[PDB]
């Protein structure tokens, strides 16, 4: 906040309190990179996608690991609808009143 | 009946995998004969894949459109270690014994680290992950084996894939052989133990006999207009280790010097893994014909440029166009001005209804070359018409039903998506009604600048036709303009006036200003 | 960035209609044995998968091509990617 | 920041999750209001609440 | 369609309007049948041409020159100068 | 053997058929969809008697269709190996004797019908056997026996008969069998 | 057209009451001639009405447990003691009260 | 045993506690009684 | 105060309000199903605008679509909301 505010620069806090509470998640303080929240990613593909390295599939590769398509980012890269916004809407319909 | 993919399962490819899906056997090291034609059993056998137009795949009656790559196999004599899994096969070998293949740790202990990490690999994976570590720490450094006390001798690894053990001569190098005969002994608990998966990742399938052979489809022929044609860089390797493969296989045949035996067991696999990947630490790169590095597997994959930030997280796509921006204080703030000609080129498909019907036909009658008109018609069962080769447009419309798509032009108040670079926040991209003027411009409207930090400098912005309606409707219902006056960023309006709009407001509402009728009249009159 | 622009926006359509329907929309076909990518012979009406002949069942799945060329050079590697299918609607 | 924090969902409880299930905050911000909505990152202002109601005659 | 404009010697006249595509000189190649290597107007760009020159190389080999000519008429979205940094 | 069984699953009803009662465009569907299809663990079905549909349907993206939960009872028939069926001469050659099984044609070769040496495609196209005084023609009615039976969709009469085992042929030859055992 | 198909019953049927279900499924149904000639089939084997057919396979379920020996024994009707054992192909030896079960045909067909 | 692994085994007993507590398959005076007698264990 | 005060008011402030996902989804949806063959649920004959997207947002403003928003909440606790007439 101090760092934004001396630079005349306005934005709201809650952003800022966001930021915090995911640097802090794991009871210790980790970056937002590789080697901290991003690579604690449970997906091959994002984090193959992030770090555009392929040393990722080959580890996945070797200890047989299992990637689940539960984030964005990988179903927008095999092209299936993501769970935010509209996908979080699911709809029912009664065709017969007309 | 048509799915979804849920998931993805990683492992090692095993040989006979990869000689089951394999439609042939890769064995002649001759690309193309005198004539021309491909020979069989050459890389570019016409079985692995159809590239060409007119031509139709043997191993499936499909042409270009619907015919996969087929996979081919080349048979190695001498095994090679696979470069991208050293780190792996090092760890294999640093706590494992070379008799039994055992972990190196008492079996009452590991019963219990079995049973332990069991049952916390799914809750707990890094606790899993620094159980595994330890273990391995533990492990490797023991120096004799529980179950014989053998008197391990410890493995040091030499960039970047050489092997040597420390016995009593101090000095000895380690055949992919004896690496994988080693790797074949240790259990499928033991493995399992140390991190990975048994039935789907076999240590020993690390170490190569067998080279899968890729399609043609994802190695084509690049036409040139200069008459020659130009190979990709994964021939061009494929045809070294094939060539390698028989160089080496004539030596063992016939005479055994011993000597030359292994210094081309040092290229073949060298051969091998550069193919998997070039520019490798501590090794020269391969040039083909002027000294220029050559581009493989895992060169394909990684930079800005390659398969997954070239391709699979951003693309090129389709209906968008790019032009210098000017100004209109004319046009709403929902609204963007257009070129007629990019109206007549980017098209929206609207499916025939009985309550459109009319508009529609009146968009046919219109040919390519008339606003607003129509460039194709789309039937029922799903052929296209284009509409400037038709004898006759006024009798197409009367056949038109419901059920029809036509392809028609923009037209005023079509949702479209308004766009610059760099895209900062998510008002960098917003919707906007279309409104057809004449010039060669984008217009918009001047309170529309601040959030695309936008001016009039030369400048340019993108455009996108959303086709579907899902997406028309999703776009008119959450990123039209007037919905994002307020920022997210703070609770303020990053929509306002400028320059000419304070200053007059100023001189306005100053209390000296007096008005008559007909000045008033002439100040309402814009409104 | 514009992908980024769009998720902010929260339209999953949109972000289907700019980014597979516009570019790479495929089709492929897929064992649910193996998840290794079959093909339709077009002679003999019938569905055959590389390891499996005809003794298994395979099911179209639209994909991205890029992400189907992404997978055959995968397999280009000493690596085994196997697609899992699943329904898209349930009971 | 965008590959660290893209998986962040609002929940129907008012919560703060991840598309992986895990709790980020109990309640988004401390009040759950949205900074697009805000009177300046204020829930709300008073004095203009005080100025609308009886602001002609002030 | 294309080699309407070409002349008996397969090169276009002077003062013949030109559209994108069209071809302008006309090439045929030895085989590495004989291909066809003729160079057409770009994309996009109508003209008109200006002058064709025929002359020969150092070797002897023949080298052609075309020129085509567009007008540009001020319009909305053309940028302007002054010598004050304006 | 005849079979009823009852089955749920998912039906689509297409936007152009809305307006009007689930039940009767669920029916319509599903005969539409499952009448005459070979089912590789339940057999070739015959047709759908009575269904029940959900007035609720869900919505999936890029579809305007809606999806119902429906129950309906079929009429599948699958011969079931090692069982007692009658049946009807249909057509005879040096092929064998093609006996009629409701919707699909049995098959027995002449190595099978009686336990002696027989001449197929004689005069008249009768077989007669020459130790045993047999014909067997058109709109015969016999009692065949169920030996093995595969199902590939590939061609759906691929089913094997026996006539080697005593107290089967003919409702004839049976009943003069019966007579003289005693 | 999305569809799933699971069974929940598996029931049995003798001819008879086919008879009765495609009839029930002609009328209305009109299907195909495959259909129509099944009808065909079955007119002219089955030899009890639905009735019969209802009785016999309800009142063997004491002396047989199994559904589909039922559904055989109430389309051909053996009536011999002689030829049941024929019909049968199950291992285990069926109790001496065969002779019981062609009484009860009889009395229903 | 050694401190990481009494720390590893500890997590799965509390993560073993928890579960069957949430199952109702114990009481909350029985799982207090398990934490602190795991507690006490490790400590 | 469930888990907090905030919370509950949050849960009773969305219990019979629309957000802006489900707006665009049911319209989209109306819109994709009207443009297939559906027979609209209002007149028809004096709107401004035949286009679907319009007709759907129209028979959303008054309430004649038998739709129902399904809301799951996190603890599997279920929330139904009509739109038919409320
Ligand atoms: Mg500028
Ligand atoms: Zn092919
Ligand atoms: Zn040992
Ligand atoms: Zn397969």
């Amino acid at each position: 906040k101090k760092v934004l505010e001396e630079q005349g620069l306005d934005v709201d806090m809650r952003h800022i309190v966001l930021v915090s509470d995911i640097m802090t998640r794991t009871g210790d303080i980790r970056q937002i990179g590789r080697h901290g929240v991003t690579g604690e990613k449970s997906s091959v593909l994002a984090r193959a996608a992030f770090e555009v390295t392929v040393k990722h599939l080959l580890d996945a590769a070797a200890r047989g690991e299992r990637e689940e398509f539960k984030g964005v980012i990988e179903n927008i890269i095999i092209g299936q609808p993501i769970r935010l916004g509209t996908g979080i809407v699911e709809l029912t319909m009664k065709p017969n009143m007309r | 009946s048509e799915k979804i993919i849920r998931g993805v399962k990683f492992g090692v490819l095993s040989p006979n995998e990869i000689r089951q899906m394999s439609v042939t056997a890769i064995i002649t090291s001759e690309v193309y004969d005198e004539d021309g034609t491909p020979i069989e059993g050459g890389v570019m056998d016409p079985k692995l894949g159809v590239i060409e137009p007119g031509q139709k795949c043997p191993v499936c009656g499909n042409t270009l459109a619907g015919c996969p790559g087929h996979f081919g196999h080349i048979e190695l004599i001498k095994p090679v270690i696979h470069i991208g899994y050293v780190k792996h096969i090092y760890d294999f070998l640093r706590s494992t014994c070379w008799r039994c293949g055992r972990i190196k740790i008492k079996e009452q202990d590991l019963e219990r680290y079995k049973r332990i990490y069991n049952a916390i690999k799914l809750r707990w994976p890094s606790a899993a992950r620094r159980l595994v570590e330890y273990i391995k720490k533990i492990s490797i450094k023991n120096l004799e084996c529980p179950h014989c006390g053998e008197k391990q001798f410890k493995i040091k690894l030499e960039k970047p894939y050489n092997f040597n053990e420390e016995r009593n001569g101090s000095i000895v190098k380690l055949s992919p052989s004896e690496i994988r005969d080693r790797l074949e002994r240790i259990p499928d608990s033991d493995v399992e133990l140390l991190g990975y998966d048994p039935k789907s990742s076999r240590p020993e399938w690390m170490i190569l006999t067998v080279l899968p052979v890729p399609p043609i489809t994802i190695r084509p022929s690049i036409t040139i207009e200069s008459g020659i044609r130009a190979e990709d860089d994964l021939t061009h390797k494929l045809v070294d280790i094939i060539r390698l493969n028989e160089r080496l296989k004539e030596s063992i045949e016939a005479g055994a010097p011993q000597l030359i035996i292994e210094d081309l067991w040092d290229l073949l696999q060298y051969h091998v893994a550069t193919y998997f990947d070039n520019e490798i630490p501590g090794l020269p790169p391969a040039k083909h014909r002027s000294g220029r590095p050559l581009r493989t597997l895992a060169q394909r994959l990684k930079g800005k440029e390659g398969r997954f930030r070239g391709n699979l997280s951003g693309k090129r796509v389709d209906f968008s166009a790019r032009t210098v921006i000017s100004p209109d204080p004319n046009l709403s703030i929902d609204e963007v001005g257009i070129p007629y000609t990019i109206a007549r080129m980017l098209t929206v498909p609207e499916r025939v209804t009985n309550i459109n019907i009319e508009r529609i036909r009146q968009y046919i009658i219109n040919g390519p070359d008339k606003w607003p008109g129509a460039n194709y018609v789309i039937k029922p069962d799903g052929r296209r018409i284009d509409l400037r080769y038709v004898k006759d447009r006024k009798e197409l419309a009367s056949s038109i039903t419901a059920g029809y798509v036509v392809e028609r032009h923009l037209v005023d108040g079509d949702v479209v998506l308004f766009n610059r670079q760099p895209s900062l926040h998510r008002i960098s991209m917003m919707a906007h009604k279309v409104r057809v003027l004449p010039g060669r411009t984008f217009r918009l409207n001047l309170l529309d600048c601040p959030p695309y930090n936008a001016d009039f400098d030369g400048d340019e912005m993108n455009l996108h036709v959303p086709q579907s309606e899902e997406a028309i409707a999703e776009a008119r219902e959450l990123m039209l303009v007037h919905k994002n006056i307020i920022t997210p960023r703070y609770g303020g309006p990053i929509i306002g006036g400028g320059q000419d709009y304070i200053s007059g407001a100023y001189l306005l509402s100053v209390k000296t200003t007096l008005l008559t009728v007909e000045e008033v009249a002439t100040i309402l009159g814009v409104t | 960035m514009e992908r980024d622009c769009l998720i902010g926006f929260g339209t999953a359509m949109l972000i289907k209609d700019r980014l597979l329907d516009n570019s790479d929309k495929a089709v492929v076909y897929i064992c649910d044995q193996c998840g290794y990518v079959g093909w339709y012979d077009r002679s003999k009406n019938r569905y055959v998968c590389p390891v499996h002949g005809d003794k298994s069942v395979l099911h179209p799945v639209t994909v991205s091509y890029a992400f189907k060329l992404l997978i055959q050079e995968l397999m280009s590697m000493v690596i085994s990617p196997r697609l899992i299918l699943g329904e898209k609607v349930n009971l | 920041l965008i590959n660290a924090l893209s998986d962040l969902r609002i929940e129907y409880d008012g919560t703060v999750r991840s598309l992986y299930g895990d709790i980020v905050q109990v309640v988004y911000g401390d009040d759950a209001v949205h900074p697009m909505y805000s009177a300046h990152s204020k829930s709300v202002n008073v004095n203009r609440v005080i100025e609308r109601v009886i602001g002609w005659k002030r | 369609d294309y080699y309407r404009l070409l002349e008996d010697n397969g090169v276009v006249s002077p003062e013949v309007e030109v559209k994108g595509g069209d071809v302008l000189i006309g090439k045929v190649s030895p085989p590495r049948a004989k291909r066809d290597t003729s160079i057409v107007t770009r994309h996009g760009e109508n003209g008109i041409v200006d002058l064709v020159l025929i002359t020969e190389t150092l070797e002897g080999n023949k080298l052609v020159k075309v020129r085509v000519r567009d007008l540009r008429i001020p319009e909305i979205g053309d940028k302007f100068a002054t010598r004050h940094g304006q | 053997m005849f079979k009823l069984v009852r089955a749920k699953g998912i039906v689509r009803i297409p936007p152009e058929y809305f307006g009007q009662s689930v039940d009767e465009i669920a029916i319509k569907i599903l005969r539409q969809e499952y009448q005459e299809k070979l089912i590789k663990d339940i057999g070739v079905v015959l047709g759908i008697v009575n269904a029940k549909a959900s007035e609720e349907g869900f919505i999936i993206f890029g579809d305007g269709a809606t999806y119902h939960e429906v129950e309906f009872d079929m009429l599948v028939y699958t011969p079931i190996i090692h069982e007692v069926i009658e049946g009807e001469v249909s057509q005879v050659d040096n092929y064998g004797v093609y006996v009629n099984m409701g919707p699909v044609d049995g098959l027995v070769h002449i190595s099978q019908i009686t336990d002696d040496n027989l001449k197929f495609d004689s005069n008249r196209g009768i077989l007669i056997g020459e130790k045993s005084k047999k014909s067997i023609q058109k709109g015969d009615r016999v009692r065949a026996m169920i030996i093995s039976a595969s199902m590939s969709s590939g061609r759906l009469p691929r089913i094997a008969l026996t006539m080697k085992q005593p107290y089967l042929g003919k409702i004839e030859w049976i009943n003069q069998e019966i007579a003289k055992a005693s | 057209m999305s569809y799933s198909l699971k069974t929940i019953e598996e029931h049995f049927v003798p001819y008879s009451i086919a008879k009765k279900y495609i009839k029930e499924l002609i009328d209305t149904g009109s299907s195909s001639n495959l259909i129509q000639k099944t009808f065909d089939y079955l007119n002219s084997i089955s030899r009890c009405d639905e009735d019969s057919a209802s009785k016999i396979m309800k009142e063997l379920e004491e002396i047989v447990k199994r559904e589909d020996v039922r559904a055989v024994l109430a389309s051909i009707c053996p009536t011999t003691v002689e030829e049941v054992r024929s019909v049968l192909v199950i291992d285990p030896s069926t109790i001496y009260s065969t002779e019981q079960i062609q009484k009860i045909i009889e009395i229903i067909k | 045993s050694t401190v990481t692994i009494s720390d590893i085994e500890m997590l799965l007993k509390d993560t073993e506690i928890w579960d069957k507590l949430l199952r109702n398959e114990l009481s909350i005076e029985e799982a207090k009684k398990m934490f602190d007698d795991v507690a006490r264990s490790y400590s | 105060m469930t888990i907090d005060k905030i919370n509950e008011i949050f849960k009773e402030n969305w219990k019979n309000k629309l957000t802006k996902y489900e707006i665009a989804r049911i319209i989209s949806a109306r819109a994709l199903q009207l443009s297939m063959g559906a027979l609209p649920l209002i007149d028809t004959s004096n709107l401004k605008s035949d286009d679907v997207i319009s007709i759907a947002e129209e028979e959303l403003k008054r309430g004649v679509l038998p739709i129902t928003i399904r809301r799951i909440y996190p603890n599997g606790q279920v929330e139904l909301i009509s739109v038919r007439k409320i």
